[PDB]
RNA sequence: UUAAGUGAAUAAGGGCGCACGGUGGAUGCCUUGGCACUAGGAGCCGAUGAAGGACGGGACUAACACCGAUAUGCUUUGGGGAGCUGUAAGUAAGCUAUGAUCCAGAGAUUUCCGAAUGGGGGAACCCAAUAUCUUUUAUAGGAUAUUACUUUUCAGUGAAUACAUAGCUGAUUAGAGGUAGACGCAGAGAACUGAAACAUCUUAGUACCUGCAGGAAGAGAAAGAAAAUUCGAUUCCCUGAGUAGCGGCGAGCGAAACGGGAAGAGCCCAAACCAACAAGCUUGUUGGGGUUGUAGGACUCCGAUAUGGUAGUCUGUUAGUAUAGUUGAAGGAUUUGGAAAAUUCCGCUAAAGAGGGUGAAAGCCCCGUAGACGAAAUGCUGACAACACCUAGGAGGAUCCUGAGUACGGCGGAACACGAGAAAUUCCGUCGGAAUCCGCGGGGACCAUCCCGCAAGGCUAAAUACUCCCUAGUGACCGAUAGUGAACCAGUACCGUGAGGGAAAGGUGAAAAGCACCCCGGAAGGGGAGUGAAAUAGAUCCUGAAACCGUGUGCCUACAACAAGUCAAAGCUCGUUAAUGAGUGAUGGCGUGCCUUUUGUAGAAUGAACCGGCGAGUUACGAUUGCAUGCGAGGUUAAGUCGAAGAGACGGAGCCGCAGCGAAAGCGAGUCUGAAUAGGGCGAAUGAGUAUGUAGUCGUAGACCCGAAACCAUGUGAUCUA
RNA sequence: GGUAGCGGAGAAAUUCCAAACGAACUUGGAGAUAGCUGGUUCUCUCCGAAAUAGCUUUAGGGCUAGCCUCGGAAUUGAGAA
RNA sequence: AUAUCCGGGAGUCAGACUGCGAGUGAUAAGAUCCGUAGUCGAAAGGGAAACAGCCCAGACCACCAGCUAAGGUCCCAAAAU
RNA sequence: AGGUGUAGUGGUAGGAGAGCGUUCUAAGGGCGUUGAAGGUCGAUCGUGAGGACGGCUGGAGCGCUUAGAAGUGAGAAUGCCGGUAUGAGUAGCGAAAGACAGGUGAGAAUCCUGUCCACCGUAUGACUAAGGUUUCCUGGGGAAGGCUCGUCCGCCCAGGGU
RNA sequence: CAAGCGACUGUUUAUCAAAAACACAGGUCUCUGCAAAAUCGUAAGAUGAAGUAUAGGGGCUGACGCCUGCCCGGUGCUGGA
RNA sequence: AGGUAGCGAAAUUCCUUGUCGGGUAAGUUCCGACCCGCACGAAAGGCGUAACGAUUUGGGCACUGUCUCAACGAGAGACUCGGUGAAAUUUUAGUACCUGUGAAGAUGCAGGUUACCCGCGACAGGACGGAAAGACCCCAUGGAGCUUUACUGUAGUUUGAU
RNA sequence: AGAAGGGAGCUUGACUGCGAGACCUACAAGUCGAGCAGGGACGAAAGUCGGGCUUAGUGAUCCGGUGGUUCCGCAUGGAA
């Protein structure tokens, strides 16, 4: 028999337009522009789920570096000293101690400095 | 198709220079009102299985009805005059309330007449019985002479 | 088509001819004649009814492929020399029709 | 106080989200109409004026439909039984139980143009002759009839020119055009195309043009097919077979007979000879006679005036049938609702549970359906009768007959599947040119032998092809961008000098109940009030998408360079399919669209303004492989017949497989090569096929879709311009 | 009023023949042909090339081979390092 | 842990750069033509500021976890002023 | 039925496999005026095509399961048709003189009347052939047409006129 | 005032060329005895002409003035045979 | 058979702006002359020529906004307001500069620099701006028109046989 | 140069049927070949010889010519 276009076409395009809500001007309005930008958004979103892991480790290291220097030590020497002392605390936890519990961070720094001397 | 659609002989406009897409006919398929590309064309859908396969199929459905005890054989179905209510009562007599294929011997006009109007009944003669006839029915009601004729046919 | 390289068939010569009077015989081998009982008269009609030879072509020719084990009086258009010996060695007999 | 520092809020406009509107007409549902077919009907109409038109006819009439100055109808025969005066309302005026409207059969009327046909003409107009009638005192005016051309036959007149003949006048007779854009036969006859170019060839003897048709046509009753020994007109279907062959032996082209089916049917002339008549012993007319190949007939003998047959006729009679019709079972409540057929409850009818309609979905409300029944009239068919028309057996061969400028041959073309080829068979043009029963033709050059037939005369039903129309239906066909170009006043509007091209455009509601009245406004249009179940159903009227346009505002925005997102993120505003929620987003990191085409494109290559709809590997027949099922050394039927446009049954002709090898004779589990028991090639040893389904791919077809410049063949144009 | 497309007409320009004339317009053959350009619409999973040789009136086309994929058979395991 | 072999289905026959070995060229060319390896093609990620073909390395996915490669560690900008 | 272990899971041309969704058919089983399809919204589910569930709109039909058949999936073809944007409130409004008074009217630079002014005058006058074919006259009208306006018109309506 | 080109008036590429291009009067060659040659047409029938060599067709040249040389081997034409 | 008369750097002369003379302050053009005529030449005529030409060419007089070198004035458009209201184009655009990079010429990539938001009148450097599927160039075993001692045919013409 | 170069005698193996197995190769082709049989040349014999030191000296099919032939011969014998 004859199968006319029906409603499938509209349904499919409406899904893309919903993904494009909040985009500027025609990019949330017109299907072709919206689909092109949703594709680019997907490309960015996948790439950025990898990049966010890089960015946060970059943030923690910088914060640990600032706290390390306040304890008479560079970031690189502190991580060497913690490794020598068998401390497995990760950079997310160290950065959190650097900001929220400075006394605990100082206790870790002292253990690292002790391990470096030995 | 584009040849069958009315008109469309001439080239709509010159090949080059108008800035328009080149077109060869107003009845080209991408045109509104143009010829259909491919699409239905009259044809038959019938094919014939090997005879041995036809015979096996017919025996299978008949043996399936018996195996499920859906084959109700009656000595005979007699009616002085065709009356639906009476055949309807016979179906009640035999406790048949589901779709039934009533298989009658040749010449039993009045049994066929009285059975056929019931919405759950399908009537065939013993010499015109098909696989689709049997499979459709939940039950087969066959007179004794109809069964004998079937066994002579098969 | 080979894109313009002389096609294989043009490279090769035509050979032979077809004989207007050519006669092709329907072949029956001895193993097929073991299907008949001892003393049977095997005939082109009998073979047709048996469904062994539906088309006898120019005639039935009997060939000695297998081993014959029953005694028969075989009738056919032609007999291979070996088939004749086998049929008669089995104590049967052949007849050219 | 002073100094230094930090520092919100604000928006002219804009962004995002959300809400509500407008525009528009997608989507859904629906359908007036289409598409493809099946069964039957009918396959022609015209000088007795056709097809197709023009102009007219109504109480008002622009259009359509109907009708034709007897005009929106007349008579008549049937049917039908209460309303009717079409679409189309409205008023108006009428008709109808003394039977209207309406329906069917048969008649009457049927202006003008158009073959048109008294003459003319730029179709639907103009202008005559002759006769009769009529108007007027009369002329003028009006009415009816007849008057084209050619053909056939007859008569009469009648030239050069004697008789004649031709011509001429009249009568008689018959054609003249149109279609159904189909089917048939015949004349004439392309090109693009394929051959990967191209002249043979192919496309094709196709398209186109022209003639002639007929409901079918054509073919047809053996100078046949054959060589199993036989068959016994033709046509068509299956098969033979993509075989034999043809072929720049390329591309391609491609049989036939046998076998199986559908359907079947045979007959008349010419000649000899006889008789009659007429004419110049023959030489015509008529009638008889006669009709062919195991030769027939004439003829001469005898012997029967029977028996059978028919593809005869407005010959009646009869039956059936088509074209109007009649009859035709069975439901009430309850719940919901504007409405019930939905629902629940109990019932009933069914030879009817096909289908449609009805305020939603109805076997039981309506129209119907199954079934029964019906014909004044006119067709059509079948019988029966009548009438007409055909239909003799056997024996004899002395003689006579049995199709001539024919057969055939040379030359040139063509048709045969067969392209001149070794080319038979058939035909056309040209020239030559037989025999005739002790004869003649064919059996694929040709000859002999044998076999089969008997040309140069004609006719013939059925099986086959097609469908503009008519009737009843059908569809895993369309559902308004589809389906016919056209569901709607479409071949219209519109474009064009013309041939010719050619659209768009369906939906209020169950019912108009189509919004009285009021209010603003000149109106348009609104607001109320009403109608309605609903009017955000108000006629641009069902649903009412998107682009696009606007209004409100939760958050953000006036130091910022941004394919505009993404990841991180305060603040603010909100509260969900309750989910480790939603909107917005300062600020920070990262980041050059989509597609096509390319070595490589963000690309300063291509394509898209946007949104919506439509828009591209399909089908048929064949080849082949995988998968699957049935059967298996077997597998399987085709056409066709019966049957629901079904399954199925029958049908074994045929096809594949079971044996190969060889160019072939031929041999055969081998065979070919060869001197060879050799070696080697291909086979067997060392078996699986076949039917159907399904999918992949291929081939022939437009073959996935769109696109040339061009080529060819009919037509239309010199109202521009030379 | 006459001449019409295989044509006409041309104090001649390939000039005119109904607003494009080295050959009008229209309809048909006809869906001409197009080894060329463009386009070819849902998803996920497994595997995954080539841009080379030979021949070609062949060079931006094609054919066989090479390289990919799917299925199958089988051997004293024939592959790779 | 592939190889052949049999069969169904293809696509490909414009390649590019880089290193190395040659020719052509002026031992010019992002030149041209072979050989050889790689990458691109058909490969995202990190480095080379940006930068198909270079260096490191092959993305089934989730993580605000860890270790490294090339390359880096004064600020932009992660890490030794 | 699942479990463990090891390994593997970039990809164009292209091959293979397995699915999603669309319309229709058959059978079965169902849902619908207590509201079908369709539309719209939502913070919902699945590995993907995609699937539910609610609110609103809507007013009649439509799912589901298994199998079948397909005019079965669009974003690109300077694709076809329709609608609507952008450029924009932008170009343009087609060779020239008008002014004022009075009137008409809901409304007048634009209609009527008056006055003066200006323009053509081998004409921009008067006839007539062709061509057009009702455009002529009278009375009304202001939707559209008129490149603005309009009370006016070669337009529309109703009558008439050779 | 002067030079080129064309004698002159004319004609032409409607819509990019008006000219030195075409035409022209004049020149020359050649065909044609009339059912002429030439042309349209299958043909019939036409034009040429209701003309007749002082006419008609065709080629070239291009008012006028002065002039127009050499080559007949080749190719055509004509005659021979 | 070897070009005669006449003409000649020519509408013909490549070298070439030949050389000489004239005209100019200065002359690749123009005129006169010369003759090595690349490659004039006698009816596809040679040479000359009064008259003629919207013909080509050089000089002169007059004349001037052509120019030195631009100024002012009139009108129409542009501009502002009222009415009316298109178009080509357009992947979405919050649309800077430099140097660099890259399919080797970037508003958009890198680095740096500059830049508050929105317009209006102006100008055209860029958007390899718009318009037209380059016409040049090459290619396609494309097309068409034209030519001939290309091939194969053929109308016509002619000759013979019949 | 244990010749493949050079001379001489006799010769025709510059044989017929073939050919395990290899090389080359997309195909079509191309290349090498021991060995077997027939009948030989030279040589006393062993043995060598299916051209030449090796590698170029060539052209598919269609269509024709010529020679041979226990093949076919469109009813049959012939013929074509
Ligand atoms: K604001
Ligand atoms: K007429
Ligand atoms: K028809
Ligand atoms: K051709
Ligand atoms: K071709
Ligand atoms: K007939
Ligand atoms: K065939
Ligand atoms: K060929
Ligand atoms: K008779
Ligand atoms: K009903
Ligand atoms: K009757
Ligand atoms: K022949
Ligand atoms: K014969
Ligand atoms: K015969
Ligand atoms: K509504
Ligand atoms: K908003
Ligand atoms: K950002
Ligand atoms: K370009
Ligand atoms: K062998
Ligand atoms: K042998
Ligand atoms: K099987
Ligand atoms: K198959
Ligand atoms: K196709
Ligand atoms: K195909
Ligand atoms: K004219
Ligand atoms: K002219
Ligand atoms: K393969
Ligand atoms: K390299
Ligand atoms: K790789
Ligand atoms: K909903
Ligand atoms: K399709
Ligand atoms: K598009
Ligand atoms: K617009
Ligand atoms: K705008
Ligand atoms: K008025
Ligand atoms: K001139
Ligand atoms: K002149
Ligand atoms: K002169
Ligand atoms: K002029
Ligand atoms: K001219
Ligand atoms: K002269
Ligand atoms: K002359
Ligand atoms: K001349
Ligand atoms: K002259
Ligand atoms: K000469
Ligand atoms: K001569
Ligand atoms: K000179
Ligand atoms: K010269
Ligand atoms: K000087
Ligand atoms: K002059
Ligand atoms: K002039
Ligand atoms: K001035
Ligand atoms: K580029
Ligand atoms: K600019
Ligand atoms: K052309
Ligand atoms: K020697
Ligand atoms: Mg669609
Ligand atoms: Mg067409
Ligand atoms: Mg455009
Ligand atoms: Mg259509
Ligand atoms: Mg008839
Ligand atoms: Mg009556
Ligand atoms: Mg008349
Ligand atoms: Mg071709
Ligand atoms: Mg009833
Ligand atoms: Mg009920
Ligand atoms: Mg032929
Ligand atoms: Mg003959
Ligand atoms: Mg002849
Ligand atoms: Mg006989
Ligand atoms: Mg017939
Ligand atoms: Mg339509
Ligand atoms: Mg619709
Ligand atoms: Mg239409
Ligand atoms: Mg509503
Ligand atoms: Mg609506
Ligand atoms: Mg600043
Ligand atoms: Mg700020
Ligand atoms: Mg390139
Ligand atoms: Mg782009
Ligand atoms: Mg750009
Ligand atoms: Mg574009
Ligand atoms: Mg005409
Ligand atoms: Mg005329
Ligand atoms: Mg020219
Ligand atoms: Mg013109
Ligand atoms: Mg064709
Ligand atoms: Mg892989
Ligand atoms: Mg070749
Ligand atoms: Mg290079
Ligand atoms: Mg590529
Ligand atoms: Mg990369
Ligand atoms: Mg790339
Ligand atoms: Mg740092
Ligand atoms: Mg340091
Ligand atoms: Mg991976
Ligand atoms: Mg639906
Ligand atoms: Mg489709
Ligand atoms: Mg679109
Ligand atoms: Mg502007
Ligand atoms: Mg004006
Ligand atoms: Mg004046
Ligand atoms: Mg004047
Ligand atoms: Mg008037
Ligand atoms: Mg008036
Ligand atoms: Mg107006
Ligand atoms: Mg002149
Ligand atoms: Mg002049
Ligand atoms: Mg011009
Ligand atoms: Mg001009
Ligand atoms: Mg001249
Ligand atoms: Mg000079
Ligand atoms: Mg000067
Ligand atoms: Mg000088
Ligand atoms: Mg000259
Ligand atoms: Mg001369
Ligand atoms: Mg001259
Ligand atoms: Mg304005
Ligand atoms: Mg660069
Ligand atoms: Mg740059
Ligand atoms: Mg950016
Ligand atoms: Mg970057
Ligand atoms: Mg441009
Ligand atoms: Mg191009
Ligand atoms: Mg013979
Ligand atoms: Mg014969």
């Amino acid at each position: 028999a004859r199968v006319k276009g029906g409603t499938v076409t509209r349904k499919r395009r409406k899904k893309v337009l919903k993904l494009a809500k909040g985009y500027y001007g025609s990019k949330h309005t017109l299907f072709k522009s919206a689909k092109e930008q949703v594709m680019n958004s997907y490309y960015y979103a996948f790439r950025d789920r990898r990049q966010k892991k890089r960015d946060f480790r970059k943030l923690w290291i910088a914060r640990i570096n600032a706290a390390a220097r306040m304890n008479g030590l560079s970031y690189s020497k502190l991580m060497h000293g913690l490794k020598l002392a068998e401390i497995d605390i990760n950079r997310k936890m160290l950065a959190d101690l650097a900001v929220n519990d400075a006394a605990a961070f100082t206790a870790l720094a002292e253990q690292a400095k002790d391990a470096l001397s030995k | 198709n584009r040849s069958a659609v009315r008109g469309g002989g001439r080239k709509p406009w010159r090949q080059k220079g108008t800035g328009r897409a080149r077109q060869g006919s107003i009845r080209s398929p991408q045109w509104r009102g143009g010829g259909v590309v491919f699409g239905p064309t009259p044809r038959s859908y019938s094919y014939k299985f090997p005879k041995k396969v036809r015979r096996l199929a017919m025996k299978s459905v008949l043996s399936d009805k018996v195996a499920e005890n859906n084959l109700v054989a009656v000595e005979g179905l007699s009616f002085d005059a065709p009356k639906t209510k009476e055949f309807k009562q016979v179906l009640a007599n035999l406790s048949i309330d589901t779709k039934v294929l009533v298989v009658l011997e040749n010449g039993n006009d009045f049994a066929a007449l009285s059975a056929r109007n019931l919405p759950n009944v399908s009537v065939v003669t013993s010499d015109n019985v098909s696989v689709l006839d049997v499979v459709s029915a939940n039950k087969v009601l066959a007179t004794q002479t109809a069964l004998t004729q079937i066994e002579e046919v098969l | 088509f080979e894109g313009g390289q002389t096609p294989l068939f043009r490279r090769l010569p035509k050979r032979g001819f077809t004989n207007i009077n050519r006669k092709d015989y329907a072949v029956v081998n001895l193993d097929t004649l073991n299907r008949f009982e001892d003393g049977t008269e095997v005939t082109p009609v009998v073979l047709k009814e048996a469904g062994i030879v539906k088309n006898e072509k120019a005639g039935i020719k009997v060939l000695a492929d297998g081993e014959l084990t029953k005694k028969l009086t075989v009738k056919a258009a032609k007999f291979s020399k070996s088939a004749q010996e086998a049929i008669e060695a089995a104590g049967g007999s052949i007849e050219v029709i």
